[PDB]
């Protein structure tokens, strides 16, 4: 028998089994409703220092693969599900769920009540918490640390994933038949983007390769002057953990970029930023957005898109600026969506139009900002 | 799982192909695959409690029978499946025959080799740790009480004292992402609880029948959505029994409460456990909650309209023929024989032409 | 492993017991269990090349038998178990029924599924590095070719081409420990070779018969061994190759070399690649040897004694009627039917009673 | 594909494959002709910096078990094996040797010419070798560290394999019926034994006791003052790793247990103490003796035994001072095998009276031991 267990802040707790690494795990605990892509999901930088919980009762199927990580590591801080299936089982597959976790060096906890999880969060609202795997799981060390934990609300954690240095990405989405592409050359990338790594994706950054873009990745606290530097055909700010809020460099650096004709765009934490930086607020939602089947409304066109969410915190649309006009909006719970400079070509979007995991649906997030850089170039 | 009647057609090519031969189906909920495969099992309706045996360990010839019953597909394939597992196949051996996917495979197998330590450690090996896995897993306490060679009863008895219950999760079509005010539910054994039943009105329960088959079809789930529909107008809180996916009678409409359950002893009394109704019906949803009426009642479920006993009255052919005697009424000329020579006999007299009912 | 004689026994009961039934027994080396296995398989003497299938995979009835002979054991017993792999049964399975050690028949299920592959890529997908992972397996030539559907010598040319030959490591009861001045070897696919064949004197080559069986005793194995004796005597450098652990010719010190192999064109080829004999005796040993005397003369073996035409001669029904012809001897009545009524007509002819040999 | 290689100081290479930890192992290659008893030749601490290559193709038949271990951990630098066996069948197993050696972190090839390779060593003598397993094994690094190593002989192993602090041991040996049995309360053994852990193997202990000895064992260092305080029954001196030459504080302790009357009883790195402490010199083997079918002739009794052993270095037995011996001899090579102090209770054996692995037939020299004392008692 391999115990585990899992401790709320609030006392609650879940007794489980151990299905990756020996140890503990400590941080803000969230439910996405994904039924498809834990790997990709585990894989989100955005998820730093979460303790993941999976509402899809069996998880790891389909085993894991390379071309399934968004990332060089699992980000999640754990992992919670219902069920651990006996055998993965799928072509792509490479290494087992519970063997991949053990490599990352991941705690994991299985057969607990996720639904009940599920909705004592929903009801309650986020809650730190501590996974504890080990032959004896003391459950009032584990209540210890979920109580201590700092929290999620201004914990600037883009500093903490992004990268050291610079560098170049050329290389596209995956397929099917081919799997991932060689990485292009840059003779065969028309546009030159500049994107801010606050710990971002790696298929956002395949899609706009796919769109034609040569990709510089700066670190998170990059100048706006060195930027400006490089010439760039279009700006842009990547998704990732923590509280926007609190990341002074960029919000400072955005301002200047949003003093010139230079197309912004960004996705998710990018957005946030981009609110930030035109003077609108952040708030942190109760819960949240995880899942992928989240319909948003572009209320432009007055169509529904279903949507990948990963987002804790929302830009307030009852601060936003009259330079900041809303181009989308939660068919769920009525949030802010997406905005749009009505004085500048800078826009962004709280969903995921990469998704990976998640519908396509909203990848046409990805055209308009190239438009941007099209005519940009025009000039 | 699809409902066949191949019985009804001797003559017939009982294979499955790309033509449908099910005259019905059922449905069920659990949390996991283990859970709700062997849920759709037990509220089949063809007398499985979950993966009962085809064929028997010390028959020479079952590993032949079993590898015809794999390659090419009847109506029983699923119990052969396990059957197979038995007799020492492996999974990539079945799945060879079968083509289907090891991911449902393996999970077959492993209920299989849990059902071989039941039946080695017995009733006595039952401990709430090791029953409350096995629940977990589907497992049916009719099928438990086969295994260790005892009365499903003793099984129930067991989880009581245990106090090994099921708890009832609702559909929400959202994961739990928002709250819902229906009440659309299912059993499984995990630790929080949905039900939360009324203690307000005087509830009334009504079975359905399960999956249709030829005899037991629309028209008894006709008759039982009527009921819940009237009494329900009338005042009362419905609640409805039942896991015929293609029926009107479970549409969370239909009814206050609707429990997508196995219409079984087991699965009706731990909703009756919780909801302590006013009433029970078992004389509209056919052959299936007519079957249940006695072991209801005795259980000390408030079965109402005509009694369990009265209808035992009608269909046994003793008590009738007694009745009917005692009214002064007019019946066809009946013997109960034995053996043929004795049957030659009565026949005799009786008179030709003769109905043979087995 | 044991050799068994029951087809001269048809009346007789052909399952393994407490009483011994076999006639005699073929003993391998190998640097690994499967190699070990398999090259004793292959020395048997029994027409196997290895793992030969012994029922069809199309075969509906196929587990039955299989599950038989491997519930009851006969001597074939062996081959059943590879086909319950095939036909997929499980280690645990095929362990409930033989009670035969996992750690044994998970190495013959490495090799069924080795085999497997095999069949799927052909010759084609014989590269070296795989050719030679079945080499270090035990696999024969013959028993590759026929997976890939070859001749056994486009195998072994297969080797050749790659350079793919065995090495000979010696016995010396102290693995290693100890320097040894004798010349007892065995054949396996690894590094370093040991054989260290002289240039200095001529070398002949005794071919044993392999382990024995009614018609094939000891009496084949004693002409052996004075082939040996006396040629070393004369000053010949004598090299024996067989593999029965019961008789005198595996003794070492009947020869000066020894090479405790099967008595196959394979093995044999192999051997005499490295020492290069003056001849080889091949009229001493029985069938074994005997059966091999072409092949091997067309190998370019030195075969010394009466030529394997001359042998045939005297063999072939044909060639000998027409000798016998020829020097004007008396021979009794014969001829060569096909169907049954030319026999019938045939006989007539020649004259009962008669002698009827298939 | 796992690579693993092993090169030898020589350059002579081995391509294999690994079955142990990834990474690089060093030390002085030996052979073992052990047919069984692998586990318990890994956990011998008496082959520390060794590099150990089983002559019985098949390794690891039988899996592992924590009772099969001689110490607490894994002693031997690496592990050399024909083939590794697609599963453990015993009832006795916990644990897979691939696991179990992963476990330990330990580097180990298989696939290689074990017999060519001890070959190499009969003839040529023991050589320093390194193992490398990972993606791909560098020959030249290999051979690099495998020349670099510095050499067992002049090597003290003992004082880095001893014991931190003292200790007592009161339990026995395994049983089929009964596996381990716990520990023997002290009150319930007679006589007091002082040990001194050069890296001492645990069924020497069990086997003590076994025979009504308490244990104290003490760190190798430990001064004969330190002891005699003690006051003990007799005392005892281990085996363990490298040159028993350079363990110039045993020796002198020795010296002193010798003017006493206390009774002294040593095995193989103990008899070499022994032996050093009474005036003889020791000598490296060219290969040594690594198996458990070892002949060694009781020349008082003349007497054959089957023993087992494991030493490089041996008590020359021209050197030998005249209050001193010859006790035992190797039928297979002549070498010293056993001695007694013509002056004192004092004597020691070069096999492993303990075995573990291998025959008990050398048990009855612990008899003796046994003897010495309460005779020593008696007085
Ligand atoms: N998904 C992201 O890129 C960032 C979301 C942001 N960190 C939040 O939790 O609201
Ligand atoms: N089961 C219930 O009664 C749930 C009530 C509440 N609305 C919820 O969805 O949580
Ligand atoms: N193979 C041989 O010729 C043996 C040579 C030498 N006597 C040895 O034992 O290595
Ligand atoms: N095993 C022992 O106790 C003695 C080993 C010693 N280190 C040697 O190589 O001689
Ligand atoms: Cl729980
Ligand atoms: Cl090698
Ligand atoms: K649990
Ligand atoms: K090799």
């Amino acid at each position: 028998i391999k115990s585990a267990l899992l401790v709320l802040e609030d006392g609650t707790q879940f007794h489980g089994r151990a299905i990756g690494a020996t140890g503990s795990a400590v941080g803000e605990v969230v439910f996405n409703t994904s039924m498809t892509g834990y790997q990709e999901i585990l894989t989100d930088p955005s998820y730093s220092r979460q303790i993941v919980t999976l509402t899809y009762p069996h998880i790891g199927n389909v085993g894991t693969n390379d071309a399934d990580e968004e990332s060089s590591q699992v980000h999640a801080q754990g992992l919670v599900i219902r069920d651990l299936p006996l055998i993965a089982s799928n072509f792509r597959n490479t290494e087992d769920l519970s063997s991949y976790l053990k490599r990352h060096n991941i705690v994991a906890i299985a057969d607990i009540d996720t639904r009940k999880l599920t909705r004592l969060l929903r009801e309650k609202g986020a809650q730190n918490g501590c996974i504890i795997a080990g032959d004896n799981p003391d459950a009032a060390l584990a209540l210890e640390k979920a109580r201590a934990f700092p929290g999620l609300n201004g914990m600037d954690l883009a500093k903490e994933v992004t990268t050291a240095e610079a560098y170049s990405w050329t290389q596209g989405s995956w397929t099917l038949t081919g799997g991932l592409p060689e990485a292009k050359k840059e003779d065969e990338l028309p546009f030159h983007v500049v994107a801010y790594d606050f710990g971002a994706k790696r298929n956002i950054l395949r899609m706009l390769v796919d769109r034609g873009c040569r990709l510089t990745i700066v670190p998170a606290q990059t100048s706006a002057e060195d930027v400006l530097k490089m010439n760039p055909d279009g700006i842009f700010l990547s998704n990732g953990p923590g509280d926007p809020a609190p990341c002074d460099y960029a919000i400072t650096a955005i301002q200047k970029f949003l003093e010139t004709d230079i197309p912004v765009f960004g996705i998710s934490l990018g957005h946030q930023l981009l609110a930030l930086a035109s003077g609108a607020k952040t708030v942190k939602m109760k819960f949240g957005h995880h899942g992928g089947n989240h319909p948003v409304k572009d209320v432009e066109k007055n169509v529904v898109m279903i949507t990948a969410q990963n987002h804790g915190f929302a830009v307030d649309e009852a601060t936003l600026p009259a330079n900041l006009r809303v181009t989308h909006k939660s068919l769920f719970d009525g949030t802010l969506q997406g905005i749009h400079r009505t004085d500048k070509p800078a826009f962004s979007f709280q969903g995921h139009p990469e998704a990976s995991p998640g519908p396509h649906d909203a990848a046409p997030l990805f055209d308009h900002f190239i438009e941007l850089i099209e005519q940009y170039r025009k000039t | 799982i699809p409902r066949f009647n191949f019985e009804k057609f001797a003559g017939a090519n009982d294979r499955l192909t790309t033509q449908m031969k099910s005259v019905g189906e059922v449905m069920a909920i659990g949390r996991t695959q283990q859970e709700s495969l062997q849920k759709a099992l037990r509220g089949l309706e063809v007398g499985a409690t979950g993966f009962d045996p085809k064929v028997s360990l010390d028959d020479p010839e079952a590993l032949t029978k079993i590898r015809r019953e794999l390659k090419d597909a009847g109506a029983d394939r699923i119990w052969y499946i396990a059957d197979a597992f038995r007799a020492g196949l492996s999974v990539d051996g079945v799945f060879n025959l079968t083509n289907i996917d090891r991911w449902f495979l393996v999970q077959i197998e492993e209920l299989v080799r849990l059902e071989e330590k039941v039946a080695e450690v017995g009733i006595t090996g039952l401990n709430a740790d090791f029953l409350r896995q096995l629940k977990r897993k589907g497992f049916a306490d009719a099928r438990l009480a086969k295994l260790a060679g005892v009365r499903e009863a003793e099984i129930r008895k067991l989880r009581d004292q245990y106090d090994l219950h099921p708890v009832y999760k609702r559909v929400d079509t959202c994961a739990a992402e928002f709250a819902t005010d229906t009440a659309y539910m299912y059993s499984t054994y995990e630790e929080e609880c949905e039900a939360n039943p009324s203690t307000d009105r005087e509830k009334i329960m009504v079975l359905g029948g399960g999956p249709n088959r030829i005899g037991q079809g629309i028209e008894f789930d006709y008759c039982c959505v009527h009921a819940s529909l009237a009494l329900r107008e009338d005042g009362y809180e419905t609640i409805m029994v039942n896991c015929n996916p293609e029926t009107v009678s479970t549409d969370y409409d239909t009814s206050d409460r609707l429990y997508f359950e196995p219409v079984t002893l087991e699965d009706v009394l731990e909703i009756v456990r919780i909801e302590k109704p006013k009433g029970v019906i078992v004389q509209y949803g056919g052959q299936t909650p007519l079957k249940l009426a006695r072991a209801l009642e005795a259980a000390g479920v408030p079965v109402i309209g005509t009694s369990p006993d009265a209808i035992d009255r009608a269909e046994d052919r003793e008590r009738f023929q007694h009745a009917v005697e005692r009214l002064k009424l007019k019946q066809p000329a009946n013997a109960t024989v034995t053996a043929i020579e004795m049957a030659v006999e009565k026949a005799k007299e009786i008179g030709y032409p003769l109905v043979v009912r087995p």
